[PDB]
């Protein structure tokens, strides 16, 4: 339900998310790839629907991570737009686009699609 | 492993 | 650099996109279809790339707008994932997911998937 | 209708 | 392994894709809807890589199905894109286009996308 | 309407599409890019929809080319999906996807997504 | 149940 | 590079 989005949760690659969702919609925390190392940590925001439907419905969100901290720069974005379901076994249901900067020439092949599912175990 | 975003 | 970023920028179909960069990599703004007015804008957040690689390459960047304000709730979010190529005529191009909250039921018809390009007119 | 675009 | 494609598949809501696969790279068949009437049934046509590398890689492949038959027309076509795998638990994982024809101002709203996982099973 | 969509074809960036539509809703035909020459070309199978609503709506349609031909095996497949809508200036207007074969451990980065618009030149 | 592509 | 497009 609405705050149950607060947590960690894991996708089926082992990277951790780490999420605090404010009252009128925000989205902030941070992202960390597997092995786990302490800068593999990098910086996301995002919005979610912060007063959902009564029926049965998932709750709508949102976030992006650039790829830069202070150890690395990897010139790209990825942006992940999906839904929450929450119950006994809460889950997060997400699609992602990834963007390089590239030259003109390889504007063509600059994006990957893929998608992913977060539970908190 | 070459991308930050997968293990 | 943030400031190529900074500015008011418009898509082919009439929306308006306000928007300012941080020097910690911050994208904050707000977002208003054609018909403009008051509600119509929503609130915006995203990251940037604010070390790019010299070349002649973009800038990566990418944001989430959801669409609820004080007047409306749509019940959906869009995020947007492209990159800022500067010069005389500077441009974002994107490509954009919209997702919809649906029932376990309509789950595998609830995003859309679609492209914008930018044209700026302002700082 | 949708409002991210007209 | 290549001619392992050829077979019946369902995806993870119960759709069946029955496919023929050609040495030659041809993809051909049907797919019908889950309840499974015999007129939920409709024509696909595709291509997959005839001559996949040596390395422990997948089999890349790809179909369409638009969706009319005698019974029914929605004006829409879907298309699937992604990799074969084999072994003791073999598996088709992919991604989907689904596009309907709507008028020049609907036309931003015209696309879904979405992802399916086929088993025998 | 069939005979519409046959035709040679070309995108924004110089590549070659060729096309019969058949009657029973078929679409058979070769894709090449602006290099030219003989083997950029590929085989292409795809659908449409046979019976368009009237109005001013557009025909759907879809095609896949697999990456092999007789000279090259790029090991990659692309499926563009998208609407046929006719006038003075018919025009294809696509979304598409590139998926490259990988071992399970790359899998997560295998898919390219895209757009691309035709205009016609030629039955 | 209305588009015949799932269930 | 790929043959879809140059």
């Amino acid at each position: 339900a609405e705050a149950g989005i607060t947590g960690t949760w894991y996708n089926q690659l082992g990277s951790t998310f780490i999420v605090t969702a404010g009252a009128d919609g925000a989205l902030t925390g941070t992202y960390e790839s597997a092995v786990g190392n302490a800068e593999s940590r990098y910086v996301l925001t995002g919005r979610y629907d912060s007063a959902p439907a009564t029926d049965g419905s998932g709750t709508a969100l949102g976030w992006t991570v650039a790829w830069k901290n202070n150890y690395r720069n990897a010139h790209s974005a990825t942006t992940w737009s999906g839904q929450y379901v929450g119950g006994a076994e809460a889950r997060i249901n997400t699609q992602w686009l990834l963007t390089s900067g590239t030259t003109e020439a390889n504007a063509w092949k600059s994006t990957l699609v893929g998608h992913d599912t977060f539970t908190k175990v | 492993f070459c991308h930050p975003q997968n293990t």
